[PDB]
């Protein structure tokens, strides 16, 4: 039962290679928990492009109060640790089945 | 008389009715009402409030985001 | 030589006076009146040319008098849209030349040739038929009306509500006003500023007469459909 | 003499210069609010309309004191 | 009140207060010094005993 | 000589200028707190209008003294 | 001795100073209300020309008030 | 010939002009405030006060004058 | 006595600090918008355009009065 | 001459133009950074009465000049 | 008398009162957009000219009139 | 004729509007910047008072020139 | 009624005018040193009663001195003290009764019961000591220094210096003048406030004059500091 | 009778009050502007010192006068 | 006649208000710009620096002009 | 005198209600500040 601090260490490291220019796009290989019986391998893109899938809820709008690029530079990075930390989190429960 | 949820990476802290909230806002602490305008926000290292019928919890905030409807 | 003047005649009595405001008011009656059966009288259900123009002007107040208000958008749309169409091309006219040149049959006397929103008896005679038309749909709509506005406080204090009155007297003057200073000036512009360099110097403050005299157009049109709104909430 | 006359002149644009920028910062506050929070419109425009009704009355007894100057 | 004289024994008089106030500054100072040394010493004497 | 209808006008047109500006900017503040917390309005509507009222006086003590001497 | 014009001129000007700069707020205001969003726009556009016409409002007063003067 | 009168015209007008705005954004400065921060009420609502005679000394300033000079 | 020479040059000035000071607020905040939102450009730019257009309207009837003053 | 109290009047009446709005900047910023920082509201306050304190110098300046013309 | 001379004066001096608060005003929002974002340059200052000239254009109309006066 | 008693008035009343409105925005500017962070609290003070002390300054001449004007 | 004199001459003079800066100062001044007596007399680790309110106070200015700068809290602390006391004492003493009625034992003499900051003398007096403590610390601290009022080019502007310079001038009198102005014109508001409804009128007024004394007071401390601060660098 | 040493008082305090403000307005926003991202800086500070220069023109332009005016 | 005294009165006072709000903006633009933006600093109070420098020029323009109409 | 009497009532009315408003809080902040400085001395007597 890993924490999101141990996921940290290789996360920022990414994510600082990806704001860099070394990496142009980022992507995560996991176990997917499809069933009890049933444990394949998934690919999900981490470049954080959108996830209106939900259809943006409500899509109600708000007053950023740091700001626009503040908000969004402070969330995608945020968003792909939480992404790399269900994922993971995720791959243990298929390793043990 | 508004629903307040406290979720955290790991779990959920807690999930009921919140009269008021002090929230630590980025640019300057805001407050946080039944019927609020819709907000989401930064946060920073600080100490939020939740009001209870008059009594204040200090459930302090490292950091995190606020999304107010 | 600029010869500015605020209230004209042009002699014209056979009986009673007959002012060249209305003389121009109807040369431009039968104008919007040709144009108006132009594109009825040729009605074909994909429209083009001459026919799509008209619609297309109508179909956009139209929407934006919906955007305002939809409820009563169609039984407001006949008085709205003449204001906007008559006024329209007569600040239209007012920019053709002739303005004041014409008169040359003794003081050089001239047929108005211009907008008629540069008489007062035009502003005026727009104002209030837009008042009566909003108090007569504020009782239709409201009925007895005076729930709010006649003191007796209701959640908005009683001190404003005299104050609304001495607003409502008001904007049928305004709304005369503002239709007759933009454009007399318009034309006072374009004569008095021709007095130095008559010779391209004017094209500039030209166009600028002629987005301002379409705006004013419109601009009043919004209002008294706005009033109608305002009066019926 | 036009001592009557600048009276006149004087009343109206400086009793409607202080309504002037009142109006339009009303409205312009409102429209700021509108845009960050539109389901609240039918309330905050109905102080909207107290609000500029109520500064162009400032402006109103201008004109009618311009007008008593002028004839009265 | 325009006068040399006036001004100058309104400077004098305000001088004099100053050192007057001086003294009475003076006593403060020490006032607050001994109360930061003997809070100081209240805290190493009950950490020595703790320990 | 009108010198006391210059007065009397100038008066109450330099009266609305002061408040007319402070009026207009109030609505303006109000609605802005409204756009943000629609629910303190029945505290800070009553915090506005107190406000009007100081503008309201500035206004009328200007309004008194153009009727005084408008009359005498 | 020609003060009677002066007043017409003073109309004109001092008139233009309220909506001048009113109606630099109201556009500057919705405008920046368009950007945040442009589905409001349509809205909110109405509730400009509103606003501005009631800036004119005061302002043409001093310019009718001036032609009562200078040709009355 | 009337220009007491008229001294008295600019004193009461002019003198309430700069509180006129002035007063209003003291309000206008706290309502933004106030409306952030709710339970804020403790000290702003009180230095709105002190704010208002203030600008206010200015405003009974000019009206003191008008009476010396009405007078 | 050059009176109406006075009359001329205020007429022209009054009427400029109007408007002059509120396209300045017109561009400056269609700007904003620009930077934020670059897509609805064609559409507001339209509206500042529309927004200077009642400015120098206001701004241009003191010209009016500024040249019919100096002739006749 | 009446000239030596009108003299009175614009010491008064101008001059307090500054301070009157100064009082209304002063305040109205200190009172946003209370709400925005109120942990730190008594050291800004202290900054909040100097900024006061040297504006009605300003104020009082036309007071004393006030009172110098009407006792000559 | 000399009161044209005062004229001259006025008109080129309370003429420039106008565009003189405006023009800082106009080269500020855009100062303030290009700052946010620099990509709109060749956008903003183009519209920024044709806005900021217009001020002008009241002012020059009082420049000609102070020597208009003047001669 | 006392054409001095009037030119001290505008002298301090004109030399005071400027600041006074002036050292306003400094406050409300510095106060507001202490609430973002109270770490920069030594220089902008140091330059806080190099603001007020600049435009003061000539408000300060506005004085002299009324004791000027007030002796010779 | 309501008059009101700008210069005060008082009687009795033994060789030398002794005007009103003389006869309520000095009492403000024996009051202030009654205070370092009949309260730091009796000291107590435990301040209570006088004690602790003379601490509290001298606490408060301690700490709000500490906040302007702490190199120099101390070495300042008794000129700041001092003008904060005598000030505060003159201008609570301002606000007793029979300040303007004093003297009838033929016209009544203001002197020995205005407050010490109303005679312009006096408010000049205490501005320049402390314009010359400023200074002369400012020496002590920077040497030489006034490199700025030196108007030495520097990569800022070659006209700057100058204007500082002239600013560093000017605070002592706009200082001067700001004490003296502000207790003039709460007397004058007094007495011209009693001049008409003489009866409960002047109530808040009178009282808000006793806190913007008090403002006033810590302000014109805070600005020596602040002096001093500018001396700092 | 010192109509023309008026006439220069008038001009130098009428061009400078209005880009005085306006200077600052450019150089204000400038500093906020260049806190955002100093790399347009090499870029903006060619268009601020153009904007800057081309604001005193007008202004300098009144001074002309005035020296135009002080001898004839 | 007193022509003289009111000009050097009015060149002092009047031209030091748009430069004296003109320091009191310019400042207040860097203030909130260092707070946010401490690294920088240095750099923009020279254009602070810089900036004033131009303000006190208008003014002392107007100062200048004074000693002219003391000294003919 | 008229006005010395009315300036002396008004001198002891406002006396009184500022008096009864500051003493409020003053005896309360005096309390306060007398029972810190108690608490203070006596805890740093008590543990010397």
């Amino acid at each position: 039962a890993p924490k999101l601090e141990a996921i940290l260490g290789v996360a920022i490291s990414a994510i600082n290679g990806f704001q860099s220019g070394k990496y142009d796009e980022l992507y995560i290989i996991y176990s997917e928990f499809i069933n009890t019986l049933v444990q394949r391998p998934a690919i999900k893109q981490l470049l954080p492009v959108e996830s209106p899938d939900i259809s943006t809820t409500t899509n109600v709008d708000y007053t950023y109060e740091p700001g626009e690029e503040e908000v969004l530079n402070s969330i995608l990075p945020r968003y792909v640790e939480t992404q790399i930390y269900q994922a993971v989190l995720e791959s243990i429960a298929s390793e043990h089945s | 008389p508004i629903h307040l949820e406290i979720v955290t990476a790991e779990r959920v802290i807690l999930s009921d009715d919140v009269d008021m909230i002090s929230a630590p806002t980025k640019d300057g602490r805001v407050g946080i009402l039944p019927r609020h305008a819709p907000l989401m926000t930064i946060l920073e290292p600080g100490e939020l409030d939740i009001i209870k019928n008059g009594e204040r919890t200090p459930f302090a905030v490292s950091g995190g985001f606020m999304e107010v409807l | 030589h600029v010869e500015v003047a605020a209230e004209v005649i042009f002699d014209g009595i056979p009986g009673f006076p007959i002012t060249n405001s209305f003389v121009v008011a109807i040369i431009i009656d039968i104008f919007v009146i040709a144009l108006a059966v132009a594109a009825t009288r040729n009605l074909q259900m994909v429209p083009r040319g001459l026919q799509n123009v008209m619609e297309f002007i109508l179909e956009s107040l139209y929407n934006l008098f919906r955007n305002i208000n939809a409820k009563y958008v169609a039984t407001a749309f006949p008085l709205v849209a003449t204001i906007f169409l008559f006024v329209l091309f007569g600040n239209w006219f007012g920019l053709l030349p002739g303005v004041g040149s014409i008169g040359v049959c003794g003081k050089k006397l001239v047929p108005l040739f211009r907008a008629p929103a540069a008489d007062l008896n035009f502003t005026f005679a727009i104002a209030v038929i837009s008042f009566v038309f909003i108090e007569y749909w504020g009782f239709r709509a409201l009925g007895p009306g005076y729930l709010k506005k006649f003191f007796n406080t209701n959640g908005i204090m009683s001190f404003v509500g005299i104050i609304e009155f001495i607003s409502e007297l008001v904007k049928p003057f305004a709304l005369a006003f503002r239709l007759f200073g933009n454009i007399f000036a318009g034309e006072v512009l374009l004569v008095v500023m021709a007095f130095l360099v008559p010779l391209l110097l004017p094209l500039p403050f030209y166009g600028f007469e002629v987005f301002v005299g379409f705006i004013q157009a419109l601009i009043f049109a919004l209002l008294t459909y706005a009033f109608l709104n305002i009066a019926v909430t | 003499e036009g001592l009557n006359l600048v009276a006149t002149a004087l009343a109206v644009g400086l009793g409607a210069i202080g309504p002037g920028v009142g109006i339009g910062i009303i409205v312009s506050g409102a429209v700021q609010a509108i845009g960050r929070n539109p389901e609240i419109e039918n309330r905050v425009v109905t102080y909207m309309f107290i609000g500029i009704a109520f500064t162009e009355a400032l402006a109103i007894f201008g004109l009618v004191i311009a007008f008593l100057i002028g004839f009265g | 009140g325009i006068n040399p004289t006036l001004f100058i024994a309104q400077l004098i008089n305000f001088l004099l207060l100053i050192f007057i106030l001086r003294a009475l500054l003076y006593r403060p100072v020490m006032n607050l010094l001994n109360e930061r040394t003997r809070r100081i010493e209240e805290s190493v004497r009950d950490a020595e005993k703790v320990r």
